[PDB]
């Protein structure tokens, strides 16, 4: 009966509260003036028909108690309506010039033709007579939203608010933006509360670069800006130098600015997952903010014909879940972009589900292995970030500045040969169990073990030729700092499976190796050497063999030009039947026909070429290359071990 | 205050009905398991 | 025993209505629920 602990209130702060919401029917009047019929078949780069769709679909899943879709108070049990007020001129003037405000104060009371001249005049903007107060309403409303956040009246806030405000400069306007939205609100909270808020991190996932707020805090430290956008230096909007990945702040704002730039359009979800789990979580924890703010734009979602990416809304859920994990719980989300209504509806649904507190759903696919341009992009980011930040140092082993002026080439006369070594070891273990004949070749200045020959090759009927360069080298970087360990590296033989499969069926097997020449971007002289040795070996030995039929060729990597030139400058189609090549990633091999012209069609007939998934093409080849095939992986090893069965079945299909 | 200032005295027609909200996390609670019958098992003080 | 008789009478009950959703007792934590069926 004896009490030991008394009863009291739960001493929590998060989730007895609700989600603050900012919405009004007064932000749907500022509209374009009709010029041409192209706007009927145009995506209408900012329409006012966005925010009511989001409000409707929020009502559609019981998160909003309003059966009639109007600005009400009885929002329900899970969300709290935040009252909206237009900003005063002083708060806009805290970041914007006075003459900009005088320009908009001119634009409020213009005529029709003056408005048309102003719409054509500016940079990708437009105007109306009902533009002033409809520009005065967003940011102050946004100023309301964070005011419910820092003062703790709600858990988190979502302010579904148009027009966007992340492209306008303090000097002038641009990109359908009239004022700022997030920069002015951040300035207002910093000025109004220099007691509870000391560091603000701002993120941008609008697919256009948020140049304006970047400029508004380019020399400050209390704002950490991170954006994600496609760059495409001149072409894609806006395509200025301020969106480049090396713009790292300025002055005392150095080390507080971060761009992320997609090289190519067409990224998906796992690029975003990889970028966040690599980069933004250690930097956000290192910054130790007091408030995070999101400038959201769903233009990069799937089903959008502007950015053309593939971000399912589950990816947005994982995004905002980790961003909720970043701060202590204070959070506000505004909206900037958007072109397709269904995608922004589903996106808003998922972000509202997480912002109430629900766990994000699973990815529609976790096996994607994103595009390598993003990988090299994030390496080039993490170099400069390891200069400025500290947590990236010694984990990616950048080890301070380390911007390396060496890789000088002056002692290149003194070098390890390294190719005779690999080919010599290869010849060693090939002759050790296979006893291959090192067939000689006079009148050329080549190493001895350049061609290796099956013993009793004169009696062998079906002879297959394998042509290869020196096989690949996989090495290991030491993870603590910097360099490469050479002793812990591995030679990856590539032909030997084909050689063994040929040997166990009692076929003639001939191998040739072609070394690569040093300090050459392409092995052009090596291609010359391969043409020379191929024409030589065809003339000196193969024409004279009594028992010979059904010859095939095995092309690997480069040096397919040797077989192409052998097919062109002679005629041997009566005795050989089918060529195969795994190119990988080099330039293709056009065939020149000299002896005939039906030889081109015969080369197209019994031949297959295998290339990378990320080759320079496929962004349809001409028939003078002869039936190339786009595999779905990268690296020569993977496509060999992938389509080895298909190629060896084709070879068995070639014969009887 | 505003010049926008919508002016129509008429009952807006109903658009959607109010239904049960389609969420399945956190109107619910967190389960706890506990019993004092685990405190039966103790050690025999044997050495000293 | 009392749970079994309760779930019996709460199921298909007999002729009258004298005594006779969250929480989903009826196995509705939907994660590979319908998807674990082959749906083809
Ligand atoms: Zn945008």
């Amino acid at each position: 009966r004896q009490v030991i602990v008394p009863v009291c209130m739960p001493k929590i702060h998060y989730s007895p509260l609700k989600t603050g919401l900012c919405y009004d029917v007064r932000m749907r009047y500022h509209a374009k003036i009709f010029t041409s019929y192209f706007e009927y078949i145009d995506p209408h780069p900012e329409d006012p028909r966005r925010i009511y769709r989001i409000y409707k679909i929020l009502a559609e899943n019981g998160l909003i108690n309003d059966p009639t879709l109007s600005g009400v108070d009885d929002l329900g049990d899970l969300m709290l309506k935040i009252p909206v007020r237009a900003a005063t001129s002083e708060e806009i003037l805290e970041v914007h010039t006075k003459e900009h405000l005088e320009f908009i104060e001119s634009t409020e009371k213009m005529s029709r033709e003056e408005l048309l001249k102003e719409t054509e005049k500016g940079d990708s903007v437009y105007f109306n007579n009902d533009s002033y107060a409809s520009a005065r309403l967003p940011c102050g409303g946004a100023i309301e939203a964070c005011k419910a956040v820092v003062e703790g009246r709600v858990k988190n806030s979502l302010a579904v608010v148009r027009p966007p405000g992340h492209h306008a400069e303090p000097q002038a306007a641009g990109g359908f933006c009239l004022f700022s939205n997030v920069a002015v609100a951040a300035k207002n909270i910093l000025k109004n509360y220099p007691e509870s808020v000391r560091r603000i991190m701002i993120l941008d996932w609008d697919i256009h670069h948020g140049n304006g707020t970047q400029k508004s805090f380019y020399q400050d430290d209390q704002v950490l800006y991170v954006s994600l956008h496609r760059f495409e230096m001149g072409k894609y909007y806006p395509g200025t130098i301020q969106g480049q990945y090396d713009q790292t702040g300025e002055g005392k704002g150095e080390g507080f600015n971060c761009n992320i730039t997609w090289p190519v359009g067409g990224v998906g979800d796992a690029e975003y997952m990889w970028a966040f789990e690599q980069v933004v979580m250690p930097m956000g924890r290192e910054f130790k903010p007091d408030l995070v703010i999101i400038s959201s734009g769903f233009d990069a979602a799937d089903g959008d014909t502007i950015g053309q990416c593939h971000v399912t809304p589950s990816c947005y859920g994982h995004m905002t879940h980790m961003l909720k994990s970043l701060a202590r719980g204070n959070l506000c989300v505004v909206l900037e972009g958007g072109y397709n209504l269904d995608a922004i509806a589903r996106s808003a649904l998922s972000v509202a589900k997480v912002l109430i507190g629900e766990p994000p759903d699973e990815l529609p696919d976790p096996l994607s292995d994103p595009k390598p341009e993003v990988i090299e992009m994030i390496d080039k980011v993490i170099r400069l970030q390891s200069k400025y930040w500290n947590c990236f140092r010694r984990r990616h082993a950048n080890s301070g500045c380390n911007f390396n002026e060496p890789l000088n080439d002056s002692i290149i006369s003194k070098n390890f040969p390294l190719q005779k070594a690999i080919r010599q070891q290869q010849q060693h273990y090939l002759s050790d169990e296979f006893n291959f004949v090192t067939l000689p070749l006079v009148s050329m200045d080549l190493p001895d073990n350049t061609v290796l020959c099956t013993p009793n090759i004169s009696e062998s009927n079906t002879i297959i030729i394998v042509v290869h360069d020196t096989s690949d080298i996989w090495a290991k970087r030491n993870v603590i700092s910097g360099t490469i360990d050479l002793s812990s590296s591995v030679i990856i033989d590539n032909s030997l499976d084909f050689i063994k499969w040929g040997l166990d069926r009692k076929y003639g097997i001939i191998d040739v190796n072609i070394p690569l020449t040093l300090f050459e971007p392409d092995n052009y002289s090596g291609m010359i050497t391969s043409q020379e040795v191929l024409i030589y070996l065809w003339d000196n030995y193969i024409k004279y063999f009594p028992s010979v039929a059904k010859i095939a060729f095995i092309g690997i990597g480069d040096s397919y030009s040797g077989i192409v030139h052998l097919l062109g400058h002679r005629d041997t189609r009566a005795v050989t039947k089918t060529v195969i090549n795994f190119l990988g990633d080099k330039q293709l091999k056009p065939l020149v026909p000299l002896v005939d012209e039906t030889l081109s069609e015969w080369y197209f007939k019994n031949s297959l070429i295998f290339s990378n998934n990320s080759h320079q093409c496929w962004k349809k080849p001409r028939k003078k290359f002869g039936r190339v095939l786009r595999c779905d992986t990268d690296g020569l090893n993977n496509i060999i071990e992938e389509r080895f069965e298909e190629a060896t079945d084709f070879i068995l299909d070639s014969f009887e | 205050e505003n010049s926008l200032s919508t002016t129509s005295k008429s009952k807006r027609q109903v658009i959607v009905p109010v239904c049960m909200p389609k969420i399945h996390y956190s109107p619910l609670k967190t389960g706890l398991c506990y019993d004092v019958r685990m405190r039966y098992h103790a050690k025999i003080f044997t050495s000293y | 025993s009392m749970k079994s008789l309760e779930n019996e009478v709460n199921g298909p009950l007999t002729k009258f209505s004298t005594e006779s959703q969250n929480d989903f007792q009826s196995l509705k934590a939907r994660n590979k629920f319908l998807k674990n069926y082959i749906t083809l």
